């Protein structure tokens, strides 16, 4: 959500606002594993 | 001319570059030994490095004081950058513009360290700013170090006989320096 | 605790875990990606156009080209250099003569928290002029289209092709700003901070990435080309990462000490 | 029409604004970034991986320890997350660009020496007193743990979080006179008994993370001077 | 418990002082899907480019100072042969396939005895242009066997020295000053890494996946890794001991997915 | 009144806004359209019909075939939709009216000669190598197609969509230095045996039309140099 | 390995099969039938020469 604070009410759609990719067919994870 | 230079000035514009790095026991030799082998008062002697940053290290000056302390400072030189010899001479330019001012006839003599190899765009920026100390009336000697582009320095110095090589050239800027001195007041 | 960090995994541990301790409340989430690049921030000083501009050519520009300087914002965090991306960034410690002095922009609050490589995000581009009074408008071309350069002549006037087009030319009021949120539109899957790759435009340039950018912006005076006013004018280009992702973890600035 | 009566704040850019703005470009579908291993989720991610730290010996990651007893501490450096051994760690460079912190900085080691060197190390931390602890008598009453060298080669001390506020401030600025969260202070215990025909002087590699529970507040503008 | 012996296809390599795979970004990095910026099909592993490709690296001496580092691009070393590293049925399969798409899996040899001491930090770094010189050019291998070991000065660290286009002669030539692909030397921990200790093993192990600005990058143009050998601590020991260490390195690409097949590369 | 606070970005005319605007004149009932056929849903209805190409031979839409033996392509033209042979193609001068495409070009073939004429094409299609492929050893190892001439009379090689990103530029603005997507080059195999009383040199005549997956992005402003 | 238990070392075994030419190069038996021979708490390897041949029964 990043620094958004309009919660209620989002006037233009998703796809004006952000840009979503198109498809092709908190809790930190480590980002390197021993294993 | 006839009459004698009022002021005898150096220019040491000492390339420290990263492509020097490898030579610059070299060239500080060149100048550990012209700056002590003439401690006369009538020369006043600058040392301006660039690699990136043309800088002045030392401004022309003749108190012996500053000129030990400026080569207590080429000593901790180190090097690396790119080769910016257009504003080695720029840091130049603004010196003997400046002692235009005083109304003197001085013969400010330009010693350009170098490796030669310059790019092929900066090659134009550094025979500009060449030509605009060749408008100040001063002379311009290429200093070669071990391997180096005479016709990357025969349009920086005067002629292609004022390129010297570092081995051979040291002496002979005795033979230059030495000469204008007695020409001097 | 004993450890091996020859590993490269560290666990990383509280006080409790050597000690008699226990852990601290959890303070805030301000470290979030999408939420500590959403901020906007100076991007680009660019003077306004007042005529129909010949964009820069390519380098290396050579002597004689009568082309248009410090014109045009490409819309990145690298290094630019002459509305171009650059991989060095260069300023002028001593500007005296010589040439043209290059237009270079680089942006600050980014690479020092830029610790990734690869980065993703949204732009809010906003345009404040830097003028008092100034009537201006902002032009937009995507990555990988380029600026169209003549003019029309209207009813005896040379009014640009930058007037008119499919990409967004916003209007400003008189004494207003403009701004607007572009997507991401280059054809990159994301930008590269840090690249070493080689990009074969030229005499292939490593690490210099051929399209992380999300455009180029450029502002104008409404007025045709008989009406060019003579004192250059100024513009400020502020950008936002909008919806910022970041993947492979890297290195930070070097801090010198002296 | 409706009738609104816009605030005092209006036509007011403001860069921090939590909101949207009016899309120009829209419907734009990216290409999808799904084949892209290892996301950052948060920058806490980055501050607990262990950087190296750096020594005025001339900038050395690690203390050399010289044969010679002397009753000082080998290294010793404020926990304050401005001073200059922080300044190219990822705690340190990622917290400078912030305003406060809390949790715990977590000071990793690792004995670079040969592997028949034993010896005992007696890590420390001082809250701020007046006068920075010095005699190994004086370490041993602040939060100590004595670190042995053996089969293993790394000790990850724990500087605990002991503050009067609960979050502190991430940069010395004023004033903190040398006292802002006091001093880690690694004193030699034991000295390092080494075998013959083996290297004098061994190398203890610092590095500097950060503990599970530290966390960052408040964004500010950053140093602009690793350009210059 | 330490000794792991990692076969693959016919080239079986051993380490006896084993610290562990650092699995890198993910869990398994061997998993990998095919590019989706790729409509012919792709040329995927097979039994004679599923192995260990090893060549050698430049001696490690007590004159190495540090964070005096040493690079090896990846694929880049495959191509131009850095260290003797000859790729073989991968190099001749890499040369005609205009894409490639890996995953890299690599471990750095250098066996320390127990009266030396030093640590190097082997670390897979992303998208960095150390292999190339400051003007352009990229180094072969008569330029690497002169300086044997690139030192950190303040270019390096700084990113001052990085690949430029030169901006003509129309342009004053800046003072470069900054370039985003430095080294900042304190930090290179953050990086897929282990420590190649002389005190704690002999080998390290680290595994990566594919990273890049795009699905799949070029074949003749990409550094998408670099396997990066920083000497943190200098190499040390009394008079007797084995004197130069040597050091190696063993590659093996994890799940590649080649495209766009052609004739040999010729530049 | 409703209180409101305006945007930045008020007073603003966008060219492309996705909105209306006020009507001014309205309640017009307009005459139904109901009686024309062949309406265009969308303009890659029209990219697929194929279209004339243009050679430089005084632009000719077919190529020659010489009799005399040479081992170079007959013909030979770079897949890049701003190329000279695409501006008077519904391919080209579309997507030259955009910025990027995505899919396959179509060039179909017709063989205008006379009926009782055999022989056999290599089509071909190189990725962007650092040399144009000339030798038909050379555009046997490239993406090929033989093409025999026979009862039918024409051949649709579908040059295919090769590419590191889903979006190609449609225009060769920076760089591209000949070689953007590489080239489509009409080697011929065995040479045409025409029966005693033929005309020489027969007539290949090439269309380029779109693939069934061929599609446009990005609106751009147009060249309005065909008015001049 | 009959040396001493501190001599650390490795070792390349290897197998070509028949070629014009013996291999002499370590870049040449890297190419061949190999396996490397850590020495360590260990002190025996067997490398396993394999059956390699046009005939079920060589001479
Ligand atoms: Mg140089």
């Amino acid at each position: 959500r990043g620094n958004n604070g309009n919660m209620t009410f989002n006037y233009y759609a998703n796809t004006y606002q952000n840009s979503v990719d198109f498809s092709t067919s908190g809790i930190l994870n480590p980002l390197g594993y021993l294993k | 001319s006839m009459a004698c230079y009022g002021g005898f000035d150096l220019y040491f514009i000492l390339d420290k570059s990263g492509s020097v790095l490898h030579h610059w026991n070299e060239i500080y030799y060149f100048v550990e030994q012209l700056a002590h082998k003439f401690i006369s008062p009538q020369l006043r002697m600058s040392f301006i490095v660039f690699s990136t940053r043309g800088t002045t290290l030392m401004k022309l000056t003749e108190d012996r004081e500053q000129i030990r302390q400026g080569l207590e400072e080429l000593q901790k030189v180190l090097p690396g950058g790119d080769t910016y010899m257009h504003e080695g001479f720029e840091r130049a330019s603004e010196q003997i513009y400046y002692e235009n001012r005083q109304g003197y006839r001085t013969a400010s003599v330009i010693i350009a360290l170098t490796d030669g190899e310059l790019h092929e765009d900066l090659f134009f920026y550094s025979e500009r700013e060449a030509n605009r100390s060749r408008d100040l009336g001063a002379i311009v000697y290429a200093v070669g170090v071990k391997d180096f582009n005479e016709t990357q320095l025969a349009r920086i110095a005067d002629s292609k006989d004022h390129v010297f090589p570092v081995n051979d050239g040291f002496q002979a800027l005795q033979g230059i320096i030495h000469s204008i001195l007695k020409k001097s007041c | 605790s004993t450890d091996n960090a020859e590993t490269g995994v560290i666990e990383a541990g509280n006080t409790d875990t050597d000690f008699s301790g226990e852990l601290a409340a959890p303070g805030s989430n301000h470290t979030n990606v999408k939420f500590l690049f959403d901020r906007s921030r100076l991007l680009n000083v660019i003077k306004v156009l007042e005529k129909d501009a010949v964009f820069p050519r390519p380098f290396p520009t050579q002597e004689g080209a009568q082309q248009d300087d410090g014109y045009f914002c490409l819309l990145t965090p690298r290094p630019t250099v002459a509305s171009r991306p650059a991989t060095r960034f260069g300023l002028y410690a001593n500007p005296s003569g010589s040439g043209v002095l290059a237009n270079t922009s680089l942006d600050f609050n980014f690479y020092s928290l830029a610790c990734f490589t690869y980065f993703r995000s949204d732009l809010e581009v906003t345009v404040v002029s830097l003028e008092p009074d100034l009537e201006f408008a902002v032009g937009w071309f995507p990555s990988g289209s380029e600026y169209q350069a003549s003019s029309f002549v209207y009813d005896q006037l040379h009014v640009p092709f930058h007037f008119t087009g499919r990409t967004p030319r916003a209007f400003a009021s008189k004494g207003g700003k403009v701004s607007f949120v572009l997507p991401w539109n280059s054809v990159s899957s994301v930008l590269p901070v840090r690249w070493g790759g080689a990009s074969k435009l030229s005499s292939a340039t490593r690490g210099l990435p051929a399209h992380a950018d999300w455009g180029t912006i450029y502002a104008f005076v409404p007025r045709p080309n008989e009406k060019k006013s003579t004192a250059v004018k100024h513009v400020a280009v502020y950008i936002r990462y909008k919806n910022a992702r970041a993947w492979c973890p890297s290195m930070l600035p070097f801090r010198s000490y002296k | 029409p409706i009738p609104t009566a816009p605030r005092e704040n209006s036509l007011m850019f403001l860069s921090t604004l939590p909101d949207d703005t009016v899309p120009a470009y829209g419907n734009v579908r990216t290409p999808p970034v799904n084949y892209l291993p290892g996301e950052i989720t948060d920058l806490l991610q980055l501050a607990r991986i262990p950087t190296l730290m750096a020594f005025e010996r001339t900038y050395v990651p690690y203390v050399a320890v010289p044969t010679q007893f002397d009753d000082r501490p080998l290294i010793s450096f404020p926990i304050t997350l401005s001073d200059p051994v922080y300044q190219n760690t990822l705690v340190g460079a990622i917290s400078s660009n912030f305003a406060n912190y809390r949790g715990c900085i977590q000071i990793t080691l690792t004995f670079c020496g040969p592997m028949m060197a034993r010896g005992k190390f007696l890590l420390s931390y001082s809250p701020p007193n007046g006068t920075q602890p010095q005699t190994l008598s004086e370490a041993m009453q602040c939060t100590y743990s004595i670190w042995d060298i053996g089969l293993n080669s790394s000790w990850t001390f724990v500087v605990p979080y002991i503050s009067p506020s609960d979050y502190r401030e991430t940069r010395a600025i004023t004033n903190s006179v040398y006292s802002a969260d006091g001093w880690f202070s690694l004193h030699k215990l034991t000295k390092i008994t080494l075998p013959p025909d083996c290297p004098q002087s061994p190398c203890i590699l610092f590095f500097a993370s950060a503990g599970e529970d530290y966390t960052l507040r408040l964004p500010v503008d950053c140093n602009p001077s690793y350009v210059f | 418990d330490r000794v792991t012996t990692q076969t693959a296809g016919n080239t079986a390599i051993n380490t006896q002082s084993s610290l562990g795979v650092l699995c890198a970004y993910v869990e398994d990095p061997t998993k990998s899907d095919p590019p989706s910026s790729s409509t012919d099909q792709p040329t995927t592993t097979f039994t004679a480019i599923d192995r260990w490709y090893t060549g050698r690296l430049n001696s490690w001496t007590k004159a190495v100072k540090t964070f005096s580092f040493q690079a090896v691009p990846l694929p880049g070393a495959f191509l131009s042969r850095q260290g003797g590293l000859n790729g073989g049925a991968f190099t001749a399969t890499l040369h005609r396939h205009f894409l490639m798409k890996c995953g890299w899996q690599v471990q750095v040899q250098c066996n320390l005895t127990q009266f030396h001491q030093g640590a190097l930090l082997v670390a897979m770094v992303p998208e960095t242009t150390l292999d190339v010189k400051p003007d352009g050019k990229a180094k072969s291998l008569q330029e690497l066997n002169e300086e044997q070991w690139v030192e950190m000065s303040d270019d390096y660290r700084t990113g001052k020295n990085m690949p430029f286009q030169s901006l003509g002669t129309y342009y004053r030539p800046p003072n470069w000053t900054w370039g985003p692909n430095f080294i900042n030397p304190y930090q290179v921990t953050v990086f897929p890494h282990q420590i190649l200790n002389a005190r704690t093993s002999t080998s390290v192990d680290i595994n990566v996946p594919y990273i890049g600005e795009t699905p799949t990058q070029s074949s003749e143009t990409q550094n998408s890794w670099t396997l990066l050998v920083m000497v943190l601590v200098p190499l040390d020991y009394k008079e007797g001991a084995t004197t130069d260490p040597e050091i190696t390195f063993s590659v093996r690409p994890t799940s590649p997915y080649f495209n766009g097949l052609r004739n040999r590369y010729t530049a």
